[PDB]
C-alpha cells in the first residue's frame, strides 16, 4: 500500500482520488493519502473552492517513484513532484502516518470499480498521450485540447489521442468507399488494431483513459475520443467476439460510475442510440444496453 | 454551407460549379406477381449533373444492369451517383473541374464527400432551394436517350439550347426552372403549352422549341398560369 503525502493544504480544495472526493479546508492539517492500492494507475485531482474553473490532476503509478503534492503560491495550484531521496520520503511519510494526518484510500472488500475502469490503462501509454517526459506522472485539466481538436493551439499541452476520422483517406480504401463507410471493419481491424494500437488491450486502454478524463475533468476532447472509439467498434460488422464481450463490460462500468446529473453533457445521444439500436453491434452489448435503459432512458 | 435564396446569384459567378440531382438514378415500376405479391422492375435512369452558368449537362445514363444482384438499391444508388460524379470530375482537365458541387438532396452529402476525399478543395454543399430537376425525364430528347440505352453511357447536352446568345445565365436558369416546375406539376398541360403551335419547331441540335423573345414571354406566362392553377386545383383556391 503506497502513499502520496502533501506538504500542506494552504487553500481550500475538493480533492478527488479516483472515484472518491473529499473537502479540505484552508490551512487544515492535511498531509495526504495513504493505503493506495498497488497495481493500478491512479488519479489525484483538484477543484479549488474559490474557482471551480479548471479541474486539474495527475495520473500516476506508485510503483514508478515516490510522489508527493505541494502547493505552489505563484502558479496557484497543487503540484505533483517526485522525491528522489527514498530515506527522506520514508521518514516524512512515517511521521505523518504516526500522527494520523492522512486520509485512508477506501478498502471495501467487495469493490472492483477502479480495476474495472482502468483494466487496460497503463502509465506508459498515458505518458505518450500526455507528453512531459521529464516527469513520471501526467498532468491533465479541463481545458486541454486534443491533437484532433487542434487540427480543426499549444502542442506541448495537448492530449495526443489517436486520431479517428470516419471521412478520411485513412478510413476509406479507394474503390471501397461505400463498403468502408458503411462497415468500418477494415478501419477498426487493419488500420487501427493491427496498424496503430497493435492489440485490443491498447485500444481499450486509450478508450478507458479518454472516458476517465471526460468524467473527472469535464475534458470535452476526451469525451469526443471516447465516443469515437465506441462508435468505431459498433459500426464494424466484423469484430472479434472477445472484444465485444470486453467492450460490454467496459462500458457497463463506465455508465455505472457516471454521475447521474452529468449524463446530459457526458453522453452523446446520437452515438448511443446508433450504437445500441442501429449498429451492427446493436445486439452485442447486453449489459450496457440494460444499464443504459434503466439509468438514462431519457437520452434514448 | 447550404445554398438558398440569399446567395442565389452565386450560381452565376465565375467559380465553376455543378448541381447534382440523383432523383432519376434508381427508377422502378411496381407490379403484381402471379402469386399476387408485389415486385419491382428497374428501368434505365440517369444522373443529372448541370453547370448552371453555362447550361452544360453531363447526363450519365444508368443502365438497369448496374442493379443486377445488388441489395438495398436505393442506398446503392446514392453511392453509384457519387462514384460517377467523382469519375466525371477526374476525367475533366484541372481548369474545368468544379470548385463546388451542390447536391439537390442532403442524402447525397456523405456519399459524395467520401468519394471526393482526394479533392479536399472541392466544396460539397446542400441547398435549401426545391429545384425541379426530377422533371428532366419530361424532356422528350432526354427521356429518349435514357430509355434507348443498352449499356452505361454519358451524353452531353446544353440544357439552355442557344438562349445564352440573347439572355443571361440568371434569366436562362429562371426559365429552365419555370419550365421544369410546370412539367413536374402537370406534364401533359406543360407539354401542350410548349408544342401547341406547329410552326415553332425544335431544332435537331436543341431540346426546346425555337421561340422568339416575344414567344418566350407568352410561353413563360402560360407556365406561371399553369403552376398557379394546379396550385388552386390542388388546395382549392
Ligand atoms: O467516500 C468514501 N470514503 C472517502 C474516501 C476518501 C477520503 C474520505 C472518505 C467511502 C466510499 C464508500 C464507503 N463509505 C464512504
Amino acid at each position: 500500500m503506497n502513499t502520496v503525502p502533501f506538504t500542506s493544504a494552504p487553500i481550500e480544495v475538493t480533492i478527488g482520488i479516483d472515484q472518491y472526493s473529499f473537502n479540505v479546508k484552508e490551512n487544515q492539517p492535511f498531509h495526504g493519502i495513504k493505503d493506495i492500492p498497488i497495481g493500478h494507475v491512479h488519479v489525484i485531482h483538484f477543484q479549488h473552492a474559490d474557482n471551480s474553473s479548471m479541474r486539474y490532476g495527475y495520473w500516476f503509478d506508485c510503483r514508478m517513484g515516490n510522489f508527493y503534492i505541494q502547493y505552489d503560491p505563484k502558479d496557484g495550484l497543487y503540484k505533483m513532484m517526485e522525491e528522489r531521496d527514498g530515506a527522506k520520503f520514508e521518514n516524512i511519510v512515517h511521521n505523518f502516518k504516526e500522527r494520523q494526518m492522512m486520509v485512508s484510500y477506501p478498502k471495501i472488500d467487495e469493490d472492483d470499480t477502479w480495476y474495472n475502469l482502468t483494466e487496460f490503462v497503463q502509465m506508459d501509454k498515458i505518458r505518450k498521450i500526455v507528453r512531459k517526459d521529464e516527469n513520471q506522472f501526467s498532468y491533465v485539466d479541463s481545458s486541454m485540447t486534443t491533437v484532433q481538436e487542434n487540427e480543426l493551439s499549444d502542442p506541448a499541452h495537448s492530449l495526443n489521442y489517436t486520431v479517428i476520422n470516419f471521412k478520411s483517406r485513412e478510413a476509406i480504401r479507394p474503390g471501397h468507399e461505400m463498403e468502408d463507410f458503411l462497415d468500418k471493419s477494415y478501419y477498426l481491424n487493419t488500420v487501427m488494431l493491427q496498424g496503430i494500437f497493435k492489440n485490443s488491450s491498447n485500444y481499450f486502454g486509450e478508450l478507458q483513459f479518454a472516458f476517465l478524463n471526460a468524467m473527472f475533468f469535464g475534458n470535452y476532447g476526451s469525451s469526443l475520443q471516447w465516443h469515437a472509439m465506441i462508435e468505431l467498434i459498433c459500426s464494424s460488422a466484423t469484430v472479434p467476439k472477445h472484444m465485444l464481450d470486453k467492450l460490454d463490460e467496459i462500458l457497463y462500468y463506465q455508465i455505472k460510475t457516471l454521475p447521474e446529473q452529468y449524463s446530459d453533457i457526458l453522453l452523446n445521444e446520437r452515438v448511443w442510440n446508433i450504437c445500441l439500436y442501429s449498429s451492427f453491434q446493436k445486439n452485442s452489448l447486453h449489459n450496457t444496453e440494460k444499464i443504459m435503459e434503466n439509468k438514462y432512458p431519457e437520452l434514448l | 454551407g447550404a445554398m438558398n435564396s440569399s446567395n442565389y446569384a452565386e450560381l452565376f459567378n465565375n467559380d465553376i460549379k455543378l448541381f447534382v440531382d440523383d432523383t432519376n438514378v434508381y427508377r422502378v415500376t411496381v407490379h403484381k406477381t402471379f402469386e399476387g405479391n408485389v415486385a419491382t422492375k428497374a428501368i434505365n435512369g440517369c444522373i443529372f449533373t448541370l453547370n448552371p452558368k453555362t447550361g452544360h449537362l453531363f447526363l450519365k445514363i444508368i443502365h438497369t444492369s448496374v442493379w443486377a444482384g445488388q441489395k438495398r438499391l436505393s442506398q446503392l444508388a446514392k453511392w453509384k451517383t457519387a462514384e460517377e460524379v467523382s469519375a466525371l470530375v477526374r476525367s475533366l482537365p484541372k481548369e474545368e473541374q468544379p470548385k463546388q458541387i451542390i447536391v439537390t438532396r442532403k442524402a447525397m452529402l456523405d456519399p459524395l464527400e467520401v468519394h471526393m476525399l482526394d479533392f479536399p478543395n472541392i466544396a460539397i454543399r446542400p441547398t435549401e432551394l426545391r429545384l425541379p430537376f426530377s422533371a428532366a425525364m419530361s424532356i422528350d430528347k432526354l427521356s429518349d436517350v435514357v430509355m434507348k440505352a443498352t449499356e452505361p453511357q454519358m451524353v452531353l447536352f446544353n440544357i439552355y439550347d442557344d438562349w445564352l446568345d440573347r439572355i443571361s445565365s440568371y434569366t436562362a436558369f429562371s426559365r429552365l426552372t419555370l419550365l421544369l416546375r410546370a412539367l413536374k406539376t402537370n406534364e401533359e398541360s406543360a407539354k401542350m403549352i410548349l408544342l401547341s403551335d406547329p410552326t415553332i419547331t425544335i431544332k435537331s441540335y436543341h431540346l426546346w422549341p425555337s421561340f422568339t423573345d416575344e414567344q418566350w414571354i407568352t410561353i413563360e406566362s402560360q407556365m406561371r398560369d399553369l403552376i398557379l392553377t394546379e396550385y388552386g386545383r390542388k388546395y382549392n383556391v
